[PDB]
RNA sequence: AAGUCUGGGCUAAGUGGUAAAGGAUGUGGCGCCGCGAAGACAGCCAGGAGGUUGGCUUAGAAGCAGCCAUCCUUUAAAGAG
């Protein structure tokens, strides 16, 4: 019997077990804890892994309800050319490298999130996550 | 109160005023209250 | 920009009388006397009062807005009057009238009574709310502040005397 | 003086492409309720024309320097001008005037509208799609 | 801190401090400069403290031009010693600065960085100073 | 392209008197000409800070004449760091 | 010490606690040695976590400074994580005002007495075995 | 002893009538520049949102400990603050 809190947070598609913040915020709750695990780590597993939050609503008789999306543009770029950091010292650091259309696929998945249904404004989008880890756009 | 020869803004909410000849700082943070002296 | 050169709308009823060194501002709720710098010019006309400055150097611009605002404050005073409101917090603090004389029990070993000056008037509706209300704006402010000073708000607990509207801003203890 | 005549031409160009460009007061909504009217007037017409949102000072110079009747319905107050003839609207004003008259107290009220070339009216533009 | 690597003479007479500076009066290598408003023997320790202060301010980026050099040796008798028995020992070096002289210049640095580094650096010197920005007048010199 | 500037002939006037009245003493010259001259400082400083010594300044004389010039030399008051004197070099067709 | 008190105070009293032993475990721990005047005081050897030990050593070194018997020579107080000192304090240096009757004016006569004293402090510094009083141990170990 | 002389101006500190770095919308006077019928400046009234917790670091670091990068549609606008 907990109130009707509007559950905006920030969680990850995969990293999913009742260690904080799974507990503090979802204290005002009563839901099946290992469901953001279960359904979310499975049905949106085609892309890979990584971070996507989750929007639940609690109702007093212990009711859950949640929807989610896509691992972060900084993951969909870690499979790209083999990164698991950035390049520490970019702005000149050209570790991994991608083509103007090997960075046209990556918005096939995060397309429904911005406002750009144009994969040009959604290309330079995910290709902006490039620079803040240093992977280039060739010629 | 901070009584000094050089009184100045410490944070941007600080405000600099003149009071009885001496230069003053007043602010919503009492630590920043200064009069010249 | 510029307050002083704004003309003072003077309603029918209140009236402004220019004398040496001050202007008399009389109205529905009483009388107020406004000291005015001798080298300023107060012009009283058909339903409007205006103040004009001799020079537009800096001491004159400063006396300019001062005068016009002080007169407008007196127009509003003898017209609507002024009040401030005081909030009492704390698990035992109370106010009551016997006078009209404010009697405060705010945690001392004695209760402290405040005698109001001429005008002013005290109203204690609720026992945790006090009202200062006269036609003199600066001495409603003054006596309002006098009352709060008896027991300023606590840095650590919502305790003491508060301006209505005054934010409670606590800092942590242990 | 200076770099928003690059916006007088912008509100002269995308106004020289119409005849039924209406005006609303797009302000009081958040940013969730912002992309609401933004994508639902890009989905009740063509292209991507909900409102252009430009200065009532310069929107009055455009409707004045291109003759366009001078849509003197109400240029004061926040004014975003729903370019209804830069999309394909008609009864798409209802797509707006009801979706605004639902979420929040008086969502996206209107004030001026040019019917093809002649001036529409105030409440005679909310009923012009009812 | 700076001192000459070798000297023809160890001790030299005090001299006068008259006139505007003879040269070094225009920004010559950087974008901004700090110029002296009063004459003084600026000591090496002072120069070093001004340099470091601006360095610290440019922790990543920047060029610092030090355009005054302490070549004048500074003499002091030992303490508690009567007058006479010869000229004191060299205990340091100073640079003679007359008004108008450009003492430090910074480049490769935003305007705000430049006028803040020079402002601190002034606070380290015994003289009033003025911060200046490379002019057409420097270019003409 | 090139910049304008009003210049005026001076004679016996104290350079310092001129200078006291906001006017910068100068000399215009080339292989054919030498004239003592004075321009307004604030006027001049406006033009020089962009013309410098690379762009033709054209001097507007009170006899109507309009000479193309290059600033060949500016002498700085070391103490005040303001211009004291200006050489205007008159150009021709060689 | 410390915890229960702070459990109670940050929680206006409503926090409870219970525990049971639950074994042993590896810790990143350092041995901190305390030497006074170069000699290691075993009585004050302790052991802490490298995140904290400096702040621990930065503390004892200074409390020991305030209670050690001021000598005829300046006494160093130090803490070392094995062969490397990390925190230093110094006791005075009780001295004689050797210049007390020196209203001559001649600096050579002050130097003569000052040299001799400087030489003697060296000598008393080198062979000077300071012992920590049992009153100091109690003062540091409260 | 001799003008409370005349005309204009500055100063408000008893400065005058005992001093410096520095502080500073004291106040008078000359100039210049940026921005202001794309209405500026100050107040209030909207909004100030997305990729994205940017990458690393780290117990945690999500604009906002330290780090290097500082890049996009939505956009009237909205910094990897
Ligand atoms: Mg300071
Ligand atoms: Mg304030
Ligand atoms: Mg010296
Ligand atoms: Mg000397
Ligand atoms: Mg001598
Ligand atoms: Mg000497
Ligand atoms: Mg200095
Ligand atoms: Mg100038
Ligand atoms: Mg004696
Ligand atoms: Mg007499
Ligand atoms: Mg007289
Ligand atoms: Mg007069
Ligand atoms: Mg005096
Ligand atoms: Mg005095
Ligand atoms: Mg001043
Ligand atoms: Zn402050």
């Amino acid at each position: 019997k907990k109130v009707v809190a509007v559950v905006k947070l920030q969680l990850p598609a995969g990293k999913a077990t009742p260690a904080p913040p799974v507990g503090p915020a979802l204290g005002q709750h009563g839901a099946n804890i290992m469901e953001f695990v279960k359904a979310f780590n499975a049905a949106t597993a085609n892309m890979g892994d990584a971070i996507v939050p989750v929007e639940i609503t609690i109702y007093a008789d212990r009711s859950f309800t949640f929807v989610t999306k896509t691992p972060p543009a900084s993951y969909l770029i870690r499979k790209a050319a083999g990164l698991e950091k950035g390049a520490h010292k970019p702005g000149r650091e050209k570790v991994g490298r991608i083509t103007w259309e090997q960075v046209l696929e990556i918005a096939k998945q995060k397309m429904p999130d911005l406002n750009t249904t144009d994969l040009e404004a959604a290309a330079r989008m995910i290709a902006g996550s490039a620079r803040s880890m240093g992977v280039e756009v060739v010629g | 109160m901070k009584v000094r020869a050089s009184v100045k803004r410490i944070c941007d909410k600080c405000k600099v005023i003149r009071r009885h000849g001496r230069v003053y700082v007043i602010c919503e943070n009492p630590k920043h209250k200064q009069r010249q002296g | 920009s510029r307050i002083g050169r704004l003309p003072i709308p003077v309603p029918k009823g209140v009236s402004v009388e220019v004398a040496p060194g001050r202007v008399k501002v009389k109205g529905p709720k009483g009388e107020l006397e406004v000291p005015v710098s001798p080298e300023m010019r107060v012009v009283v006309e058909e339903g409007v009062v205006r103040v004009e400055r001799p020079s537009d150097e800096r001491r004159h611009k400063s006396l300019h807005g001062l005068t016009r605002t002080l007169i407008a404050n007196a127009v509003k005073g003898v017209s609507e009057g002024y009040s401030k409101e005081l909030l009492i917090k704390g698990i035992g603090y109370r106010a009551r009238l016997v006078g009209r004389a404010l009697e405060l029990t705010v945690g001392f070993s004695h209760p402290v009574v405040v005698e109001p000056p001429e005008g002013i008037t005290f109203e204690v509706p609720e026992p945790t709310r006090v009202r200062v209300s006269g036609i003199d704006k600066q001495k409603v402010g003054q006596v309002a502040a006098n009352i709060r000073a008896i027991r300023k708000p606590s840095a650590y607990h919502e305790k003491g005397i508060y301006y209505a509207g005054e934010p409670v801003r606590l800092k942590p203890g242990k | 003086k200076r770099n928003v005549e690059l916006l007088a031409t912008l509100k002269e160009n995308l106004e020289r492409a119409q005849g039924s460009f209406f005006l609303v007061n797009y302000q009081g909504l958040p940013a969730k309720e912002t992309h609401a009217l933004r994508q639902a007037l890009k989905q009740n017409g063509a292209r991507l024309f909900v409102a252009k949102n430009t200065l009532i000072r310069l929107a009055l110079k455009e409707l004045g320097l291109p003759e366009l009747d001078g849509l003197q319905g109400p240029s004061a107050v926040v004014f975003y001008e729903d370019p209804v003839a830069a999309a394909k609207t008609l009864v798409q004003f209802a797509k707006s005037n009801p979706k605004g008259i639902p979420q929040v107290k008086s969502g996206l009220l209107q004030g001026q509208i040019l019917t093809a070339k002649d001036v529409e009216a105030l409440a005679e533009l909310p009923t012009m799609d009812e | 801190m700076l001192m000459p690597r070798r000297m023809k003479y160890r001790k030299q007479q005090r001299g006068r401090l008259k006139g505007a500076t003879k040269g070094g009066d225009y920004v010559a290598f950087g974008d901004y400069g700090l110029v002296a408003l009063e004459p003084a023997w600026i000591t090496a320790q002072q120069i070093e403290a001004a340099r470091v202060a601006m360095v610290r301010h440019f922790r990543r980026g920047g060029k610092i031009f030090i355009r005054i050099f302490p070549d004048k040796p500074y003499t002091k008798k030992p303490l508690e010693v009567r007058m006479g028995k010869g000229k004191g020992n060299v205990e340091g070096y100073v640079a003679v600065v007359k008004p108008g002289r450009v003492m430090f210049e910074v480049a490769g640095v935003t305007e705000e960085q430049a006028m803040e580094a020079l402002r601190i650096a002034g606070h380290k010197l015994p003289i009033k100073t003025k911060i200046v920005r490379r002019d057409a007048y420097d270019e003409a010199q | 392209m090139e910049y304008r500037l009003k210049a005026y002939y001076r004679e016996g006037e104290k350079p310092s008197a001129l200078r006291r009245a906001g006017k910068l003493p100068g000399v215009m010259y080339n292989r054919h000409l030498n004239r003592k001259v004075y321009v307004d400082l604030v006027e001049f400083d406006k033009v020089f800070r962009q013309a410098s010594i690379h762009h033709v300044i054209v001097l507007e004389l009170p006899d109507g004449q309009s000479l193309p010039t290059l600033v060949r030399q500016v002498n700085l008051d070391k103490r005040r760091r303001r211009p004291e004197h200006v050489d205007f070099f008159v150009l021709s067709d060689e | 010490y410390d915890f229960h008190d702070r459990l109670k105070s940050v929680s206006r009293g409503y926090a409870s606690m219970d525990y049971e032993q639950a074994g042993y475990r590896p810790g990143d721990l350092v041995k901190v040695n305390v030497l006074v005047h170069g000699e290691v005081v075993d009585a004050l050897t302790f052991i802490a976590h490298r995140e904290k030990a400096y702040t621990m050593a930065r503390a004892i070194v200074d409390k020991l400074a305030e209670v050690i018997p001021r000598q005829l020579f300046e006494v160093p107080i130090q803490a070392a994580i094995g062969g490397k000192i990390i925190a230093r304090a110094t006791v005075k240096a009780l001295r004689k005002d050797v210049l007390a009757k020196c209203y001559g004016g001649d600096v050579t006569r002050k130097k003569k007495l000052l040299e001799k004293q400087k030489e003697g402090k060296k000598r008393l510094k080198a062979i000077g075995k300071v012992e920590v009083p049992q009153e100091a141990f109690l003062a540091v170990l409260s």
